[PDB]
RNA sequence: UCCAAACUAAUUU
RNA sequence: GUCUCUGUGGCGCAAUCGGAGCGCGUUCGGCUGUUACCGAAAGGUUGGUGGUUCGAGCCCACCCAGGGACGCCA
RNA sequence: GUCUACGGCCAUACCACCCUGAACGCGCCCGAUCUCGUCUGAUCUCGGAAGCUAAGCAGGGUCGGGCCUGGUUAGUACUUGGAUGGGAGACCGCCUGGGAAUACCGGGUGCUGUAGGCUU
RNA sequence: CGGCCAAGCGUUCAUAGCGACGUCGCUUUUUGAUCCUUCGAUGUCGGCUCUUCCUAUCAUUGUGAAGCAGAAUUCACCAAGC
RNA sequence: GGAGGACAGAAACCUCCCGUGGAGCAGAAGGGCAAAAGCUCGCUUGAUCUUGAUUUUCAGUACGAAUACAGACCGUGAAAG
RNA sequence: AGUGCUCUGAAUGUCAAAGUGAAGAAAUUCAAUGAAGCGCGGGUAAACGGCGGGAGUAACUAUGACUCUCUUAAGGUAGCC
RNA sequence: AGCGAAUGAUUAGAGGUCUUGGUCAACCUAUUCUCAAACUUUAAAUGGGUAAGAAGCCCGGCUCGCUGGCGUGGAGCCGGGCGUGGAAUGCGAGUGCCUAGUGGGCCACUUUUGGUAAGCAGAACUGGCGCUGCGGGAUGAACCGAACGCCGGGUUAAGGCGCCCGAUGCCGACGCUCAUCAGACCCCAGAAAAGGUGUUGGUUGAUAUAGACAGCAGGACGGUGGCCAUGGAAGUCGGAAUCCGCUAAGGAGUGUGUAACAACUCACCUGCCGAAUCAACUAGCCCUGAAAAUGGAUGGCGCUGGAGCGUCGGGCCCAUACCCGG
């Protein structure tokens, strides 16, 4: 039976990467977190207090509470039969703001600012975005040259 | 004595290396892993015939070099005293255990069991050993590899390589690269000499 | 050879070099991250701090608030400029300091426009002052001080220009037991053995003591006083004359300059191709010489 | 009334 | 297998109290006609190997050479 | 063209060695009455301005070392799914999709924000 | 209980007879290992008696080999009739 | 580690140079750490008084431990803290 | 020596209830005084039971009468196997 | 994957030369062999989280005892305006109460731990059996196909189609293989190393009408026997050898097992014989290797121009599955 520690298998996740040893980088600390935006909590080892625990390393919560160096976050957390909605207090050393969210803040203001100029040309364009359609037809040029027979090489042993 | 081979034959367990944890192995049975005349140089020794495994296994320490022994003194009586170089190119690394049983507890209970041995874990196309002799003697580093195979479990190939003697160059282009300084011939190996460093080095090399 | 070489390859494929800024040895990082952060829940809110830096001929104070770009200047004042004011020489010791310090206050106040409604302590007496703000009134400038890898022991020039900003009315938290007129073994603060410090009597005692003693010595510890004719019985009031100055007119205005070409001053970086028959022509001027 | 044991095989009168 | 334990001068064996010894023997003077007694000197990888430590023969981990003790329903 | 002060990202910026550095600055530098520290005015603190780019610093250089980035390695190694595939086995082919790491071979060698100089 | 390889032994001579260092198997008369069956019970060692089966042959019939002169002996083959 | 310096040597102390942590941080191992989390001085008692929330184990109960706050009283520092 | 059993009871240490003394408004509290027993001291194995190791040594060898030693309450005697 | 990257483990030479090593090591530098569950610069496949709008977006104002150079910053509040509903595909959803039985599981593919292994012990992932019949695997909890109301018709799946036994009673296609223990279909119910001038393919190399190969043989071996030695030299050998025939090409011996001048004509041939041949590999089937006890098991009978093995075609046979109908 394994331990019940804090701790216990975090020898690579809360390491540090190589040569990113030290100290901290002074601008994750004056990042602005407003209540209700989606942060990505990972962690660091550098900084002891505050540190989430290894269950949430990679999950992704949005923000709820702002204190003077920590943020309290909600994160979905799935235990064996139901996921449940956890709050947890980070220090901001172990979070960055997730880009999941910032290309479909980049698309909503795109999408207001083609609305009111889309009738005036009798413009009606695409907003929803379609999943890759089959390639049309075309056609090929061989510019004169033929194409280079490829055929299978004799096998040789060398390892 | 020791277990007949086939109980330790198959690669199963995730490799057991002696260390700070595997404290009290016995030591290997193997201990000389080149032979014949070592240093002789590269210049003109320049056949190379590798011994290949077919199998994924595990081979003892006890027959490496059982397979160096009758390798050696074939090698030996056909081409001479020093006209050879053979080099074993397996370590026993991986280390068995033995449950050794029959005032102790009975049966499988604290079936963990004491180091007994070495063995050497080898994949397909592996080498298992290499001789490198004069050019006219392809006939006699084939016979004694060949003699070599019966001292092991599974199944091996013979194989004369490409390679100018143990070294990793063709031998098509060694004497080529020789010529114009690309190699450098130290001691049993070569030195690749690149076209990129301190120009001192270029210097010195075309006194 | 005969030693292990320490550094090797393999020593330099896991160097890890610190910030740019430190191993230049300029900024305490320790230091930094207690100093421009601020507080989560004061979101937006700027965290300002004044900067003073002492070189060897000029004392530097700006006030400054950090960004994510790096630390945006609101206001700068020079200890060079004060010759604008009155002050010639002595640039750099306490008395300059109090004057750059009391500038760059003064400059700061009239570009938010509270420069009449927090005037500062007018008259210097060398005591403990604060600014506190008047209700109705927007507050006052509140600021942190930034010594830097300063010494701070008692009568380092860097609480002088500290209180120059006091006096100018900005709102520094402080204490006196850093101002030259402290006295260690009694913790007891004089405020007058600090006053002349402002005045730059300290200075003018040595002026008098070697006329007196050695007048060789003299010509050679306050070579350029003399050349400005700078008596040290006049050198309270010509202090008293530059504050006042200060306070009249603090705006920075500046002179812009055109009529300059692109000449290079420096040497610019050979081409690859420059480089590689460089070498073409030592290994063939090589060859040639055997 | 303190303790106090032993004594060449090497021979010639 | 597990747990304790011993190891020290030629021999039996101390100190287990983190800051090298008894008895006997062996040399060597004496006494004696000549071989107990009297006098004096010498002698120790303090099993081994690493640890811990202001500091180890004393406290730790291992190896060895020895011992001891703990098991029974067929 | 370039520096100073404060930075951001933290080697394309580091390390060794060589060369050049106008003007500003930055420095080395000169001194110990005051402030303040020392076994020691060396450091630290303070007061200066005779000297100097020697050094720091900056720019450049090196078939330089590292680092960053491409190629090769290699559709290789491995791998999701699949078969009444093969083989005594160990293991191995194919189908269906994904897809690396050295050695080896090239290229690169700081970008940049705020405030203030200098350069005719 | 067998096989393969062949350093050696066999005065000479690897292999008549052997066979180190290796390595590949078979068998279920051993014992370990396991705990699938039986605890509303399968009488539990040996000897005695009696039958049948196996071959991995001790002898006998037919053979081959030898470091088989004869004699005795050893090694193999077909073979479990007795 | 190197090179030097009366006695002084394999180890005493003195000095310069190299030194990305190869040391140290009470202890097990792992993670962290260099104008520091290390070593040395100065001043101290925030190892104190409180009410909730949250995390970890988890039934999402308790203990234990831990993390963000808030209200007091305080220490230290020129100050940010 | 152990465990018992037994004798002795000296100034004996420990030691209940009652009793005595003091403190207190009282419940109560404290102190003094101290029976057997235990503890201390003898005796007792035809009571229960118990009764060692290690070295060296005779002039062929081998043995070991003798010698030295750690050691315990004694170290197994006459016998017998 | 890496180790000419740190930490460990580790093999060999080379180049330097300082010295408390005695030319040797130690040392240093550049290389080199092989490793790692409790090492790692690097680094997948599969995977885990979030997102893809009206609970939004854009406008104005108001509140605050929080924050504060500032009309600041933040949160809240009140109006007003915007529907192209802002990936695909599928689907009705939400929520409460009460509550039984269970808390011995077992198996299989892949990953995996202990063990020589086990129809062994212990995990992960999914499916299954337990709870479940049916077709197929002769027989079987678990394999393969497919899951079940009571029937008719049709058609399939996995598997089959000599006879048992439904279906090849095809003028099926091309080969391989002879076994005096043949072989014969997932799980699965029996074999390995090593061999075979057994056959059939293949790979590489070599010789050949300036005539090989195999077999008869025609001048068809000698001063030099040297050097090695009178334990083996004017035939032939357990130690280092090693030129020459007065030739058309020739021994200091493979060759008549040798202290012997013992003694016979291989080697190398140009005419005879006159056309192809030799070797080493490799992998198909078959054989040797291959021995246990009641008499016996491709299921049986049997089968050898196949009813065996390999690659294939057309038909055809039937499940409770699929389809149409009651
Ligand atoms: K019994
Ligand atoms: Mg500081
Ligand atoms: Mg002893
Ligand atoms: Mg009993
Ligand atoms: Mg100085
Ligand atoms: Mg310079
Ligand atoms: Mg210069
Ligand atoms: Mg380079
Ligand atoms: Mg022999
Ligand atoms: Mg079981
Ligand atoms: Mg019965
Ligand atoms: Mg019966
Ligand atoms: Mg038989
Ligand atoms: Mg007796
Ligand atoms: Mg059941
Ligand atoms: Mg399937």
């Amino acid at each position: 039976t394994n331990t019940k520690g804090k701790r216990r298998g975090t020898r690579y996740m809360f390491s540090r990467p190589f040569r990113k040893h030290g100290v901290v980088p002074l601008a994750t600390y004056m990042r602005i977190y407003k209540k209700g935006d989606i942060v990505d909590i990972k962690g660091m080892g550098t900084v002891q207090k505050g540190m989430p625990h290894k269950c949430y390393h990679g999950k992704t919560g949005r923000v709820y509470n702002v204190t003077q160096h920590a943020v309290g976050i909600v994160v979905n957390k799935q235990v064996k039969g139901k996921i449940l909605a956890k709050r947890i207090n980070v220090r901001i050393e172990h979070i960055k703001h997730s880009k999941s969210r910032d290309s479909f803040l980049k698309r909503v203001k795109e999408n207001d600012q083609k609305k009111k100029e889309a009738k005036e040309k009798g413009t009606w364009v695409q907003l929803k975005r379609q999943p890759a359609p089959p390639r049309e037809a075309h056609f090929v040029r061989t510019n004169g040259k033929e194409p280079e027979l490829l055929e299978p090489i004799p096998y040789e042993f060398m390892a | 004595g020791r277990r007949p081979a086939r109980c330790y034959r198959y690669c199963k367990n995730k490799p057991y290396p002696k260390s700070r944890f595997c404290r009290g192995v016995p030591d290997a049975k193997i201990r000389i892993f080149d032979l014949g005349r070592k240093k002789a140089k590269v210049d003109e020794f320049p056949l190379g015939g590798h011994m290949v495994s077919d199998e994924y296994e595990q081979l003892s320490s006890e027959a490496l070099e059982a397979a160096r022994i009758c390798a050696n003194k074939y090698m030996v009586k056909s081409c001479g005293r020093d006209g050879f170089h053979m080099r074993v190119r397996l370590h026993p690394f991986h280390v068995i255990r033995i449950n050794k049983m029959l005032r102790l507890q009975t049966g499988m209970r604290g079936a963990f069991g004491k180091p007994q041995g070495t063995v050497a874990r080898v994949h397909i196309g592996q080498v298992i050993m290499s001789i490198r002799t004069k050019l006219q003697n392809e006939e006699h580093v084939i016979e004694a590899l060949r003699r070599a195979k019966f001292k092991f479990p599974g199944r091996q190939k013979i194989h004369i390589s490409k390679k100018w003697g143990f070294t990793k160059f063709n031998a098509d282009e060694f004497e080529d690269m020789v010529a114009k300084k690309c190699l450098i011939p130290d001691g049993c190996g070569v030195k690749y000499v690149p076209s990129h460093g301190p120009l001192d080095k270029w210097r010195v090399l075309h006194s | 050879g005969f030693v292990k070489v320490v550094k090797n390859k393999a020593y330099f494929k896991r160097y890890q070099v610190k910030f740019r800024r430190r191993r230049e040895g300029k900024t305490d990082y320790y230091a930094r991250k207690r100093l421009v952060i601020q507080d989560k829940n004061k979101y937006n809110t700027p965290k300002y701090r004044m900067i003073v830096r002492v070189t060897n001929r000029d004392i530097i104070c700006q006030i400054a608030y950090a960004r994510i770009e790096g630390d945006m200047i609101v206001c700068a004042a020079y200890a060079h400029e004060l010759p604008k004011y009155g002050v010639k020489v002595g640039l750099t010791n306490y008395a300059a300091a109090y004057c750059t310090g009391l500038l760059l206050a003064r400059r700061l106040l009239n570009r938010f426009g509270m420069d009449k409604i927090y005037e500062g302590q007018v008259e210097v007496t060398g005591d403990e002052y604060n600014v506190e703000s008047i209700d109705g009134q927007p507050g006052a400038f509140t600021c942190y001080l930034d010594a830097g890898l300063a010494r701070t022991t008692t009568g380092n020039k860097v609480f002088g220009a500290l209180k120059g900003a006091v006096d100018g009315g900005l709102s520094i938290p402080h204490s006196t037991k850093r101002f030259p007129g402290y006295d260690s073994e009694s913790k007891e603060f004089n405020a007058e053995v600090h006053r002349k410090h402002i005045m730059g009597q300290n200075v003018a005692d040595y002026m008098r003591y070697l006329m007196e003693e050695d007048e060789d010595a003299y010509k050679k510890q306050f070579s350029q006083y003399i050349k400005n004719s700078v008596t040290p019985d006049m050198m309270e009031e010509m202090y008293k004359k530059a504050h006042a100055a200060i306070r009249e007119n603090p705006v920075y205005e500046k002179k812009p300059k055109k009529e300059v070409k692109k000449k290079r001053w420096n040497r610019p970086k050979m081409s690859l191709a420059q480089k590689k028959d460089r070498v073409a022509q030592k290994k063939a001027s090589f060859l040639r010489a055997q």
